[PDB]
């Protein structure tokens, strides 16, 4: 608390006035209350009692000529006093000739008078002054610098280099007989000055070329202001008259000495430490050092961890050197903190740091590889992580199909029927507590063409704009329908394999005919779908039911693993058949049934498919990729064929067989790490199954009927050219499409253990036999053939540096 | 049954054709040729001009200039020659009989849009016309209404985020770096080996080397080390002269300029940073859908491995819990035009057209 | 005998100096520059990074990065370089000898202040330090204890109402639009005239064009009409290489973004609405004092005509019977620093210094218990 | 101190000497002759032109024939300088935009063939700038087979703006033969080329205004000079005095499509960032024997002033010793005591190979 506020009466009446004087409140003499100086700022406290309620008014008065430090100090101190009195006082800002009535009532005796003048401002005025000087650079080996006492041609000669420092303009004047060494050092000195200041332009001028045409008009006008060219011829000294470069350097070198200001054992001693040459390591951070350059300059180097007495006495002793030696007033003494060394200070040291023996705004991700742990896959997933439906699907929906680049509304009798070759737009309208909300689904068929997908997207936006943009647009790809979309069709959806038109028109066969097969499958009680599949025996799956329409009668085939919900939709579909359904059980297959499917061939039937989820562990699919910068593997629940991407490799867990699906466009490192991860997968499985469970690799397009069975429906028209696995086997062959099994385990083999090939083979670029390490083709030579080619044994070759090995390989064409 | 024309005014290639078609009927360079020595030869007068491939054949006697050098039309007198070549020479059709759908670059100034619509109505007398943003058409070609499109062509690369049909202009990024710069960068690093590609006819074969042997490395530092250890990445190319050259790290150093523009002396950021910055200048609610729909467009997005790399780079800048999906349509060299052919075939376009009567106001 | 240092670290400029001086002795841009090329001349004093005016002088071969972007520090390593440049190069003092008064934006996160305190005590070893709110120092500098400060610098724009020396936090408004956003918008709208400013060095050229020729129009739609009606509002600017560019309507369209943030895609309100909303969040009994004491701070408040336009817009939002007064001090570019020079010069301020012995016994959390 | 060597592998002349000297002690042509149906290098190769086939290993600044280059350096060490290379660190120069493989080959030859204790490679244009004490400026290095425009700012290179023009000295003497032949004389003999080259270096100059100086020659004989051939006959050179150097500004005189040295200088500056063009305008440093024509500095100032904005100060620096400014710059650098840490030692080469020249040198 400010001592000037200590004696303020607390809670009792008073009337006090202070005046701001050099950032401090000074009490005004009581007999002078009412006289305010125009150039000062005051603070007035009026604690008055009124019927038992204490009135506390605080005013700070600002004269019309009061300086900023006083107005600020008055405001700041007003707040201090207000807080010191508990904050109850009310603050008032009073300007001269416009004070409030309450402030004027305090001086109702007509005692309010404005006096002229005021106390001085406490602020120091920053001037930003320029030290214009004329420096000389002269020497033979290391040219030294000296500041001339005045700026005239009389201080210059034609055999040296001179610098005219004018602040932000620097003139380097090269004498007609200056040495090349002096020219180079003066430019370093000039560049050093400019860089220490951050701004400035070096203007190089030659002796004799001090003309407006050679320097520029504005550049010469400034030069002639401080060095008129008309006075040059009379006063400019000559080369010999300027002195010998050797003496000037010899004397200034011995002129330099280094003192030490140290406080050891509490004793301050000034000790001469060394002389020229001087090196930066001579300066210790724990003490202060004085760099004596005599009349040219005195520098005080203060270390970071010096002593306060060392800091003081170092400068006082340096300031004493000026008077003892009676140096001119031009000789200055500068304080140099450690880390703020200027170029001039460094120039006094022959050795400082070291030379520079050897940035892009674009930053490339640097992610180091990590080996993926397979145990994390066995740690079970969070299948129900994100779930959310806005209603129950009982709202209003309008369904449109993309026909002839436009929208055709589907009849209400066809709701729930979609064609896999077309795209649809469904406008869902649901209400919650009377507030209508809209969702625009556009469902894109797997074989829908670009024109139909585009119209579906464009007219989705148009309906959204017809509703003011209030609707939420949802993109839905076939086979990957969200839970709310399925609930709109009461969980039952029929996807006919077909389509219409496409970029003009074609054979838009309208209907599935009379002989078609339906694949009925569901992963829950809500996503039970019936999709049209080819009428072939391989299309059957033991986990699902199938509905076979024919002109003779409709048949329902119930696989061993089918659920009750799957059979119910199959019966309801077959209930529309005027012929009547004839349900069949797997195994109880009459021969007339197979004859309508081309005959019995191998179909999707495995232990995992026949069994119910109650006993077998459900199938799991893992997508492996290094496209994220590191090889990772993630599970896909409710996995279907659309979740397979050709750029990656997948792993399927089917209890008795673990498949490794190889995409055609996948990287080789992704394939190899996916197989190594599959081996680590079952080696860590604590479920107690066979440690040598079959682990086969399956190639994209050559998928067996049991691999496709774990997925939903399978479309051979994507990667198998529409051929079934049997039809592929007939055209290509069993050993042409065989599922090779993964096995453990080359690199780091010895020279003798590597397979050997002739030099005529390894030197070729293309058409090389398999199993040749292209990065170490010299190891594929014999011990004898290596010596003949490389002129040395492989043992001495590997001792040579890596740069020489690569060059030898390039010379011999084995790179 | 009035058929509509769709013309993509590209920085290096004009893609024009008829609406309702699977692909553009004509694709020719966006180059106009004017005589070097006026009057010496027949067909080489002051008012004689040549456009397209014929200007490349007569390159030795023509000057050749790019009208739409950086996505924006700058020379309108040479632009009218391109559209004249499109209607009468390439498509072989009368412009006064067909409504025309034209494409503009992202952030095309209003003045350019007004001079385009004036030239079509007065110089060519089209019945109706409409201009469209190239990125929105590419998005429509992918069956999407929302996504952040990366359109990289010949002279310009643009990032355009779109949500539910409409783009967000304040988040559009622009990079003056594309295939023409990559073609020029391949010539430079090829001459560093001593193969000497400097002439224009040599730049034609260099452009072919770029489109056939270049790829985007997943880890640039690892592939640079692989290319210095063995010739496993080197591939050969046969020049028309029968001479065969070999390229090594130049295969992936050239497209790396898309991610490190400092290779050609540019201070700008890579295509991954401009995509990240474009999504980050959008509302946070829609950022989830933008990271899941990075639709690529343009001929310079055809390098193999560019999708994996864009994912690797974006996934490092995005939150770790983000699902990053890059879409690479197989026909993305013409996604702009295909989207235009779809839009111009919508029957609801008859209300979005700008008739000539409305323009005579 | 210990003279105190005052340092206003801004997002664009750093204003430093000595307590008791009437102005900052060191004003330089808070930029760090790194070379875009390779050095070819061996032993010619090249550096790995350039700071402040030197970076600005050699910006042609540099990429300039601001360590403070949008008022938040993003590169604490480059922030140390700025501070090292301030102490050792500009002020040329030993930081272990001088107490340092630093400034911070209102509602600053305590993580930014605790790291600023740690750097001052562990990297520079200052004897003591103190952090002051920037807006509050500007009000004291104008000789006021009550008012609403509009601090618009290079990174952020704040509206800080203050009553009897204490800010009302519940009414402090923040707009993420300032000088750097105005510079980038001028670069954008200068392309429609044919010019191309892309690099970080060229951005500094546009910033100088903004400071020299931009002004706020009293009526924007009227000046847009007078722009096409003649050429009386067109000016010329000489680029460093001697090229002369001419600008017209861009002179007032650039600062218009302060009143229409939709020009750069921001859906926030203009500076005129953010002050009104800030005044309308205080007690009705103090609003009349605020309306009559709008103090402007920062370089972005230096546009010709911004005070007249500010008073015009607020009068349209405020009651018709309300007296509005916009205070525009001539030195408001340095008003924050001036208030610090006064505060650090008071005799009662020695008690407020957070000393090194206090920091070693309490940790960086001691800075919050002294600046509340 | 171990005396270092400096060798400027010029396109037409090799300038070699000892570090610390003020001028190269050996200046011989960069020509090597072979039997046509053996090795002869330098001036001795040109005394046997009728027997040998003369080739330029460094015709346009870049080294093309390495086996012929190993004999240029062999003639430099053992015949001209009469030194043993294994006892002297050798500084070598390279053209601007020299390929990295070209510099690695130079390092391999110096270490494995000549077994030097240490070596270093410097760019020629950088050494010329160093000789004048500058770190900023655009160099016009106009030599025998190539002319370069190399802008440098604060010791940093701007390689994107380096201009190369394959028109230089030997193009000018050949054009002087062509125009001296077409006035009556006959200079076709290879021995007569050495006489034309002397006429070029002694009587040719650059006109401030070409059209005006041509009109003066058409109405007056004041510009005509005389020259004594070695056989005694005195000839008269007229407008050919300034028509020969004019090719540097009008390359169409010899059928070249390129622009003159003034436009290449201006276009080079305009390829640099806008904030560094002002200093380049005021620091046009000239190097090379082809910049030695009287009047070329005054004419370059006029031509650049017309192309540049009027508010810019154009200055052309024409050092008096600019014919050997590359070597002089190298002689100063290799003599600095702060440079002995920059040398590439043989021990370092054995561990890392020739690619180390890209690390220590730059
Ligand atoms: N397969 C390919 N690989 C690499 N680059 C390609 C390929 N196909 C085309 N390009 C490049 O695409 C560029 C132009 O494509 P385009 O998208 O038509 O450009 P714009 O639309 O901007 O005119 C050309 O520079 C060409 O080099
Ligand atoms: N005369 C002027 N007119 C308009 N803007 C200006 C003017 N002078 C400076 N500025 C802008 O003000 C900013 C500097 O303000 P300052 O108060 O230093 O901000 P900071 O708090 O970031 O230090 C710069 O972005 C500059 O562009
Ligand atoms: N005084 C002169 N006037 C004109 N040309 C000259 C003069 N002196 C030398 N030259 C020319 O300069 C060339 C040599 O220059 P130089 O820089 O050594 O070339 P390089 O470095 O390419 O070997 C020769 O072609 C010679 O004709
Ligand atoms: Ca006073
Ligand atoms: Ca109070
Ligand atoms: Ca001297
Ligand atoms: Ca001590
Ligand atoms: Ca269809
Ligand atoms: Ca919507
Ligand atoms: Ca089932
Ligand atoms: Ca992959
Ligand atoms: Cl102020
Ligand atoms: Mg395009
Ligand atoms: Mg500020
Ligand atoms: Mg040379």
């Amino acid at each position: 608390t400010d001592p000037a506020f200590r004696s303020v009466p607390k809670g009792t009446p008073c009337f006090l006035i202070w005046r701001i004087e050099n950032f401090q409140p000074v009490p005004v003499p009581k007999d002078q209350y009412g006289n305010f100086f125009e150039g000062d700022a005051y603070i007035i406290l009026s604690q008055k009692d009124n019927k038992g309620i204490l009135e506390q008014n605080l005013h700070f008065w600002l004269g019309k000529n009061s300086s900023q430090d006083e107005q600020g100090t008055a405001a700041l101190k007003t707040v201090e006093l207000d807080d010191y009195l508990g904050g109850t006082p009310v603050q008032h800002r009073e300007c001269q000739n416009n004070e409030s009535k309450l402030f004027l009532s305090y001086f109702k005796n007509k005692s309010l008078k404005y006096l002229q003048g005021g106390v001085a401002s406490g602020f120091n005025h920053v001037e930003h002054i320029v030290r214009r000087r004329l420096l000389s650079v002269k020497g033979k080996h290391t040219p030294r610098m000296e500041e001339k006492p005045e700026i005239s041609w009389s201080q210059m000669n034609k055999g040296d280099v001179f610098i005219l420092d004018l602040g932000e303009i620097i003139y380097v004047w090269n004498g007609e007989l200056c040495s090349r060494t002096e020219r180079i050092k003066a430019m370093e000195i000039a560049r050093g000055m400019r860089d220490d200041r951050g701004t400035g332009n070096i203007i190089v001028v030659e002796d004799g070329e001090e003309t407006p045409d050679d320097m520029g008009e504005e550049e010469f006008e400034v030069f002639n202001e401080y060095l008129p060219v008309a006075d040059k011829e009379a006063s400019i000294k000559s080369a010999e008259e300027g002195g010998a470069d050797e003496n000037f350097e010899k004397k200034k070198v011995a002129q330099l000495k280094l003192w030490k200001v140290a406080e050891e054992d509490g004793n301050l001693k000034i000790t001469e430490e060394a002389t020229a040459p001087l090196d930066k390591k001579m300066l210790d951070s724990n003490d202060c050092f004085i760099v004596d350059n005599g009349e040219d300059g005195i520098w005080v180097w203060t270390g970071k961890k010096a002593s306060p007495k060392e800091r003081k006495e170092s400068m006082n002793n340096a300031m004493a050197f000026l008077k003892q030696r009676n140096y001119s007033s031009q000789t200055r003494v500068t304080k140099v903190p450690e880390g703020g060394e200027s170029s001039e200070f460094k120039s006094l040291f022959k050795t400082w740091e070291k030379t520079k023996l050897p940035y892009s705004v674009n930053k490339i991700a640097q992610t180091v590889q990590t080996k993926f742990d397979a145990m994390t896959l066995h740690n079970n997933p969070e299948v129900a992580k994100e779930t959310g439906m806005v209603d129950d699907g009982s709202g209003k929906k309008k369904i449109y199909r993309i026909e002839n680049m436009d929208l055709v509304e589907l009849e209400k009798r066809y709701y729930g029927e979609l064609y896999g070759g077309d795209s649809y737009v469904i406008h869902y309208t649901y209400a919650v507590n009377g507030k209508e909300e809209h969702i625009i689904y556009y469902w894109l068929g797997r074989h829908s063409t670009s024109d139909e997908r585009g119209v579906a997207a464009a007219k989705t936006i148009e309906i959204d704009d017809s509703l003011g943009g209030t609707a939420k647009q949802v993109r839905v790809v076939q086979s990957k329908e969200p839970n709310h979309f399925m609930a709109m069709f009461d969980g039952k959806l029929i996807i006919f394999q077909g389509g219409k038109a496409g970029w003009g028109g074609h054979n838009s066969t309208d209907g599935p005919g009379d002989t078609y097969l339906l694949h009925v499958r569901g992963t829950s009680q809500y996503n039970t779908k019936a999709e049209q599949v080819p009428c072939r025996a391989e299309s059957l799956n033991s986990n699902d039911v199938f509905v076979l329409f024919s002109k003779g009668g409709t048949y329902v085939w119930a696989g061993k693993g089918c659920t009750g919900d799957e059979r119910e939709m199959a019966k309801k579909i077959a209930s529309k058949s005027p012929k009547g359904y004839i349900m069949i059980v797997e195994g109880q297959e009459k021969e007339e049934f197979w004859d309508l499917l081309g005959g019995k061939t191998e179909y999707a039937s495995d232990f995992s498919l026949k069994q119910a989820e109650n006993e077998h562990r459900p199938s799991r699919l893992f997508q492996c990729s290094n496209a994220s910068g590191v090889f990772k593997a993630e599970e896909i629940v409710d996995f279907v064929q659309e979740d397979l991407v050709p750029e990656d490799v997948f792993i399927l867990d089917a209890d008795h067989t673990i498949y490794v699906w190889l995409g055609n466009e996948a990287r080789n490192d992704e394939k190899q790490m996916a197989m190594d991860t599959a081996i680590e997968y079952l080696e860590s499985d604590p479920s107690g199954r066979d440690p040598d469970t079959p682990i086969m690799t399956v190639k994209q397009g050559y998928e067996p009927p049991d691999f496709v069975g774990h997925f939903g429906v399978w479309d051979r028209q994507l990667w198998s050219h529409g051929m079934s696995y049997a039809e592929l086997k007939k055209e290509l062959g069993e050993k042409n499409m065989s599922m090779e099994q993964v096995r453990q385990r080359n690199g780091e083999m010895s020279f003798s253990d590597v397979s050997k090939y002739p030099y005529s083979v390894l030197v070729q670029k293309e058409g090389l036999p398999d199993g040749i390490d292209l990065q170490n083709k010299e190891k594929h030579l014999t011990e004898e053939e290596f010596e003949k080619i490389f002129g040395m044994t492989y043992a001495t070759f590997i001792t040579k540096p890596a740069w020489k090995q690569t060059q030898l390989k390039k010379d011999k064409g084995l790179f | 049954e009035t058929t509509a024309l769709v013309c993509d005014n590209g920085s290096g290639l004009v893609k024009a054709g008829f609406a309702g078609d699977d692909a553009p009927r004509a694709v020719f360079p966006s180059i106009v040729g004017r005589p070097r020595h006026q009057g010496v030869m027949v067909g080489m007068g002051q008012k004689d001009s040549y456009v397209g491939d014929e200007a490349q054949s007569k390159r030795g006697i023509l000057t050749l200039k790019y009208p739409i050098e950086h996505g924006i039309i700058t020379n309108w007198d040479d632009m009218e020659k391109i559209w004249h070549h499109t209607f009468y020479n390439e498509l072989r059709v009368a412009p006064e009989e067909h409504p025309t759908l034209l494409t503009e670059a992202p952030l095309n100034p209003k003045a350019n849009r007004e001079k385009m619509t004036q030239i079509m109505f007065e110089t060519f007398n089209v019945p109706a016309m409409y201009v469209a943003i190239q990125a929105v058409l590419s998005l429509y070609a992918s069956g999407r209404t929302t996504g952040i499109v990366l359109d990289s062509g010949d002279g310009v690369t643009h990032n355009v985020p779109i949500y539910e049909g409409y783009a967000l202009p304040h988040a559009i990024m622009r990079l003056d770096l594309a295939g023409r710069d990559l073609t020029d960068y391949l010539m430079k690093i090829l001459t560093e080996r001593g193969y000497s590609f400097v002439t224009t006819a040599e730049r034609e074969i260099v452009r072919d080397i770029k489109e056939k042997l270049c790829y985007v490395a997943l880890d640039f530092e690892n592939e640079m080390a692989t290319a210095a250890s063995s010739s496993s990445l080197e591939k050969s190319y046969e020049l028309p002269d029968g001479q065969v050259i070999t390229i090594g790290n130049e295969r992936f150093r050239c497209p790396e300029t898309l991610f490190q523009p400092s290779f050609i002396g540019m201070e700008s950021a890579g295509i991954h940073e401009t995509t990240y910055n474009s999504i980050m200048k959008c509302d946070i609610d829609i950022r989830k859908d933008l990271y899941a729909n990075n639709v690529m467009s343009g001929g310079t997005t055809m390098y193999p491995g560019i999708a994996d790399r864009m994912q690797k780079e974006i996934t490092a800048l995005a939150p770790s819990t983000m699902k990053i999906k890059i879409i690479a349509p197989p026909e993305r060299k013409y996604s702009v035009w295909i989207g235009g052919s779809i839009l111009a075939s919508l029957s609801t376009f008859q209300q979005m057209w700008i008739t000539k009567q409305e323009y005579d106001e």
